C-alpha cells in the first residue's frame, strides 16, 4: 500500500462525489484502475483542521501532524463535569472502571466547589492545561483518549458518556457536534494506493503528488507545501499525475518502458455511461478541465522540411469545449484562416484557458495572433494533457444572479465568444444580444460619438506633439515622456469626466435593472465614477491586444487614435491584480457546454413575481381577468423532476421591485442581493435573461408606467 | 534590466533542481534527411532501396 | 486650512493603493506563519519576477490587507432607507471613505 499525500489546488471540488475525482478524473475512467485507490481523508478531520488552522504554525502543524498512522482507531473522549461526571459511576456502578470510592463521589455531590478529584489519578486524563502535541502523541498508541476540552486535534471527538451530564454543562450545538463521532469508526482496505490529505514522513512508499498549480489558499495546510515540496523535490519524490495511470509508478515522463500510448491517457475521451439515478441528474458546478500541451509550426521551407517549432502549455481549458468540437489528439490542425486569423475554436481555448506557458519553464506569455511575427505559425498539434481535473465553479469569480460587469483592454476578441460561441450551437437558449452590453455602447451614444469629440478637441494641439506622444507610448523605453502625454490625458480626462460620466449615470437601470445583464467596460472607473451597483470584475486574456487592434484599420481613426484611447483607458484603470477572464468565461458558459453530454431532456423553470391587477388598472392599463398578473423574472433548467420538485419549496428572502414604464420597458430589482451560491448547484441559468410578462395577451393596453413590489417563488412551466 | 528584486527569506528556501537523470540517449546532434531521394519507378529502376 | 472634502477625496485609485502596499511591505519583516487576530498564514502568488514567479507564505496581517485592498478596490457599497420619502429605498456603491 503506497500511499500519496495530497494538497488540493486552487479551486479543488469537495463537495465532489468523490474526492478522487478532483485530483484526476482519467482515474475515474477504468473499472480496472480505479479499483487500485483508498481515500481516506475523513470529514471529522477536515473540521478539525478548519478551526485549529488559527493557532499553529506551519512548521508544528506538520511536526504535530506527521506521526499519525493512515487509520486513526482511536477517540476522544470528553468527560462532563465533575459535578456531572461523578454521577456517572453511580448510575451504571459497573461503569466506574477507576473504581474511584463512592464516600468521594457523593462528597463531590454536596460540595459546593466540586473538585477535579473525579479526574484525578484516571490514566490518560488530558485537563484543559494541555497542548495539543500530547493528544497526537498518544494518537500514535491507537487508544481512547479521556479530554476535559472540545478543542483537540487528531482523533475524532466524541462524548464518553451519555448526554445527560454534558447537557447544562454543554450547549446545544455544541453536544450536537460530536455526533459522528459518538459511532465514528469505519474500515480502511488494503489496495495498492491509498491517497491522503494526511501528511506523512516522505520515504520510500511515501510520494507528494505533483499538480502544476496554485494551492487552494483557503485550504487550511496549503502552508505546508513548500516544506513539503522541497523536501520532496531534494529527494525525488515527486509525482507527475500522469504516473499514477500507470501499472507501476515511476516519477517521469516520457519513460522507456511505456509509450503512455493508451485510452486512459487520452483524457479528451471523456465518457459518462453509468446512472444512479441521482438527484444530480447533472451538478453544473462541476466543471471538468485539462492542461494540455501543445505543438505549433510555421510554414515548411523549399523542400518540404520544417524548423523543430515550439510547444506552449494552455492552462484549464474546459474540456468539453473541445470533446464538442471533435478536437483529438495527434492530429495537425490547420491554425490560420482565410484572412490570416486564428481559426475560431483555437481563440475559444485562449479566451477560456487561465494562463499561456512556455512548456517547459514557468514564463507566461502573451500570444500574438496577428501578421507581427516573422515565419508564423501556420498548424497546431495537442500532444498530451498534462492534467485533467474537475473543478468547482459555483459562485467562484462572480457573486450575484443580477448582472456582473467584465473589464478588458481595448481591442479584445469578445465578439467572438459572445456571437460564434452561440452561433456554433444557435439551438439551445443561451443568451440573448439584447442583454450583453457592448463597453462600446455609450461612446456611440452621444449624437457626435465619444471617439469623434475627442479627435476634434485633440486635433487642436500642435501635430507634432501628438506625433511624439504615439511615439512614446509605443516605445517602451521612453518613460513617461511628460510632455507629449500628459497634455493629451488632460484633454482625455477633462472630456471624460465632462460628458461620459452623466450620460452614463442616465443608464443605470439598462445596466443592472433588466433580466440578466453581461456588461464590458474599459476600466472599472467607468462604473465606480457613475455609482452603479454592479460587481466588476477584473479580467485579462493571455493575448497581445495592442498588436491586435493595430490591425483593425476600418475606424473613426487611423490605428493612431484607438492605442491613444487605449493608453487612457489603461491610465485611467485602478492599480489592481487582475484575474484571468477565462475564469469568468468558464463560469458563464462552463455549464452550457456540458450540456450535449447529457443523456435526458432538460426541464425548464421559472420564479415569476406576481402582480396585482388593481395597481395596473389604477394605472390605466386595461387588463382581462381578476387573477393577480405575473412576470417571469429569470428561468432555469433541471433533468430530475423529482428532487427538482423537492427544491422547490424554499421561500427566497429576496423581494422584487418591479418596475415597467408605457412604452413596455420591463425592469426589475431585487432589495436584498440575490447570491449565485444560494442557487441549488443541481440548477443551470442562461447567461444572460430579459424579463417579461408570462402572457403578454393578459394585458390588452399599456397605461402609464407602474411600479410595484412582490415575492419570489420558483415554479415548473410548460 | 532595472529589475530590483529585494532578498527575501522564504525565497531562498526552495533549493536548486539538481537531480536530473535522463534513460535516453547521450546525444546532442542528429543525422537528417535534407533532401530526400527520389522514388523512381518507370526508369532507372533498382538504383535505390528503401 | 482644511481639506475640502477629506472623506470624498481618499479614494483608492491614487491614495488607498499607495497605503495598502506599503502596508503590505512594510510586513515583510515579520514571522510570515504568524496569526494575527485570529487571521492565518496563508499562500500567495509572487509575480514581481516575469522569469521566476512562485507562491510563497504570508503573515496574518498581511492577508488582512490582501482583503482589505480588495474591498477598497471595490467601494464601499450601501444601501439607503430614507424614511422622510416614501417607498425609495435603493443601494449604490461609492468610493467615500465611511
Amino acid at each position: 500500500m503506497i500511499t500519496i499525500v495530497v494538497i488540493p489546488t486552487a479551486h479543488f471540488s469537495w463537495t465532489d462525489t468523490n474526492f478522487l475525482n478532483s485530483v484526476d478524473y482519467r482515474l475515474t475512467s477504468q473499472p480496472k484502475i480505479r479499483d487500485r485507490f483508498a481515500v481516506y481523508a475523513p470529514g471529522w478531520l477536515r473540521r478539525q483542521l478548519d478551526e485549529f488552522s488559527a493557532s499553529l504554525t506551519a512548521s508544528e502543524l506538520l511536526q504535530a501532524l506527521q506521526t499519525i498512522p493512515i487509520p486513526v482507531k482511536a477517540r476522544c473522549l470528553l468527560l462532563p463535569k465533575p459535578k456531572r461526571f461523578a454521577q456517572w459511576l453511580l448510575d451504571v456502578p459497573s461503569a466506574n472502571i477507576w473504581h474511584i470510592p463512592v464516600t468521594t463521589l457523593r462528597a463531590t455531590v454536596a460540595s459546593k466547589h466540586p473538585s477535579s478529584d473525579v479526574y484525578n489519578y484516571i490514566p490518560d486524563h488530558v485537563p484543559p492545561s494541555a497542548e495539543f502535541d500530547t493528544v497526537t502523541r498518544r494518537v500514535a498508541a491507537g487508544r481512547d483518549i479521556y479530554v476535559r476540552s472540545t478543542k483537540v486535534l487528531g482523533a475524532p471527538l466524541c462524548l464518553a458518556a451519555p448526554a445527560k451530564y454534558y447537557a447544562g454543562y454543554l450547549s446545544t450545538h455544541q453536544l450536537d457536534g460530536v455526533y459522528p463521532d459518538n459511532w465514528a469508526p469505519d474500515n480502511f482496505h488494503k489496495r495498492e494506493f491509498c491517497l491522503t490529505i494526511l501528511p506523512s514522513l516522505l520515504g520510500p512508499r511515501t510520494f507528494l503528488l505533483d499538480v502544476d498549480a496554485d494551492r487552494d489558499a483557503s485550504y487550511p495546510l496549503s502552508v505546508l507545501w513548500p516544506q513539503l515540496r522541497v523536501l520532496a523535490l531534494k529527494s525525488r519524490l515527486l509525482l507527475p499525475p500522469v504516473a499514477l495511470l500507470r501499472r507501476v509508478v515511476d516519477p517521469g515522463l516520457k519513460p522507456t518502458w511505456s509509450a503512455d500510448s493508451d485510452a486512459a491517457f487520452r483524457a479528451l475521451r471523456l465518457s459518462r455511461p453509468s446512472s444512479a439515478s441521482k438527484p444530480t441528474g447533472f451538478d453544473f458546478s462541476a466543471l471538468p478541465v485539462v492542461d494540455i500541451i501543445c505543438l505549433f509550426e510555421s510554414e515548411p521551407d523549399d523542400h518540404g522540411r520544417v524548423a523543430p517549432g515550439t510547444r506552449l502549455t494552455i492552462h484549464s481549458v474546459p474540456t468539453d469545449l473541445l470533446t464538442s468540437l471533435s478536437i483529438q489528439e495527434g492530429v495537425r490542425y490547420p491554425l490560420r484562416q482565410e484572412s490570416g486569423m486564428f481559426v475560431p475554436w483555437v481563440l475559444l481555448a485562449l479566451l477560456m484557458s487561465d494562463d499561456v506557458t512556455i512548456s517547459g519553464t514557468r514564463r507566461s506569455v502573451k500570444l500574438e495572433t496577428a501578421h507581427a511575427s516573422a515565419r508564423p505559425f501556420v498548424h497546431i498539434t495537442v500532444e498530451r494533457c498534462a492534467s485533467a481535473r474537475v473543478v468547482d465553479v459555483r459562485g467562484s469569480p462572480a457573486m450575484y444572479a443580477n448582472a456582473v460587469c467584465l473589464t478588458l483592454p481595448k481591442g479584445s476578441y469578445k465578439s467572438t465568444i459572445i456571437d460564434t460561441l452561440p452561433a456554433m450551437f444557435s439551438d439551445l437558449s443561451i443568451l440573448e444580444q439584447a442583454a450583453v452590453i457592448d463597453s462600446d455602447a455609450l461612446g456611440d451614444s452621444l449624437r457626435p460619438s465619444f471617439e469623434t469629440q475627442f479627435l476634434e478637441r485633440l486635433e487642436n494641439l500642435d501635430p507634432k506633439l501628438l506625433d511624439r506622444a504615439v511615439a512614446s507610448i509605443l516605445s517602451p523605453a521612453s518613460d513617461t515622456s511628460d510632455d507629449a502625454v500628459t497634455t493629451v490625458l488632460d484633454v482625455f480626462n477633462a472630456l471624460y469626466r465632462e460628458v461620459m460620466t452623466p450620460a452614463q449615470r442616465s443608464r443605470l437601470p439598462l445596466l443592472t435593472q433588466q433580466g440578466r445583464v453581461l456588461a464590458f467596460a474599459h476600466s472599472d472607473y467607468e462604473l465606480l465614477s457613475a455609482n452603479i451597483p454592479i460587481q466588476v470584475v477584473r479580467g485579462s486574456i493571455p493575448i497581445d491586444h495592442v498588436v491586435n487592434l493595430l490591425a483593425r484599420r476600418n475606424r473613426v481613426g487611423g490605428t493612431a487614435l484607438q492605442v491613444l484611447l487605449d493608453y487612457c483607458y489603461r491610465t485611467q484603470a485602478s492599480p489592481l491584480a487582475p484575474t484571468p477572464a477565462g475564469r469568468l468565461y468558464k463560469q458563464l458558459f462552463g455549464p452550457w457546454l456540458m450540456v450535449p453530454r447529457l443523456s435526458d431532456p432538460l426541464i425548464k423553470l421559472r420564479l415569476v413575481a406576481s402582480a396585482p391587477a388593481k395597481v395596473l388598472r389604477a394605472a390605466g392599463w386595461t387588463i382581462d381577468g381578476d387573477p393577480p398578473l405575473e412576470v417571469s423574472c429569470l428561468c432555469a433548467y433541471v433533468t430530475d423532476r423529482a428532487m427538482a420538485a423537492a427544491l422547490i419549496e424554499r421561500r427566497l428572502d429576496s423581494r422584487a421591485l418591479v418596475n415597467v414604464g408605457g412604452d413596455q420597458l420591463m425592469f426589475v430589482e431585487y432589495a436584498p442581493p440575490l447570491p449565485l451560491v444560494s442557487i441549488p448547484r443541481t440548477f443551470l441559468l442562461p447567461v444572460t435573461y430579459v424579463v417579461h410578462w408570462v402572457s403578454p395577451q393578459r394585458v390588452l393596453l399599456n397605461g402609464g408606467n407602474v411600479s410595484f413590489t412582490s415575492g419570489l417563488e420558483w415554479t415548473f412551466d410548460d | 534590466s532595472k529589475h530590483l528584486s529585494a532578498y527575501l527569506d522564504s525565497a531562498v528556501a526552495n533549493g536548486p533542481e539538481l537531480i536530473v537523470e535522463d534513460t535516453g540517449l547521450c546525444t546532442s546532434f542528429m543525422l537528417l534527411d535534407n533532401i530526400p531521394s527520389a522514388h523512381l519507378t518507370k526508369e532507372l529502376i533498382g538504383f535505390t532501396w528503401f | 486650512v482644511d481639506i475640502k472634502a477629506c472623506d470624498a477625496s481618499i479614494t483608492y485609485n491614487y491614495f488607498l493603493s499607495v497605503i495598502c502596499g506599503a502596508m503590505h511591505e512594510g510586513f515583510e519583516v515579520g514571522n510570515a506563519d504568524a496569526a494575527f487576530m485570529g487571521v492565518p498564514s496563508t499562500i500567495v502568488s509572487d509575480r514581481r519576477s516575469s522569469v521566476a514567479p512562485y507562491s510563497r507564505p504570508i503573515s496574518g496581517l498581511q492577508t488582512m490587507v490582501q482583503h482589505l485592498a480588495d474591498l477598497y478596490a471595490a467601494g464601499f457599497r450601501y444601501s439607503v432607507s430614507d424614511a422622510f420619502s416614501s417607498g425609495n429605498k435603493f443601494s449604490f456603491p461609492t468610493s467615500t471613505f465611511p
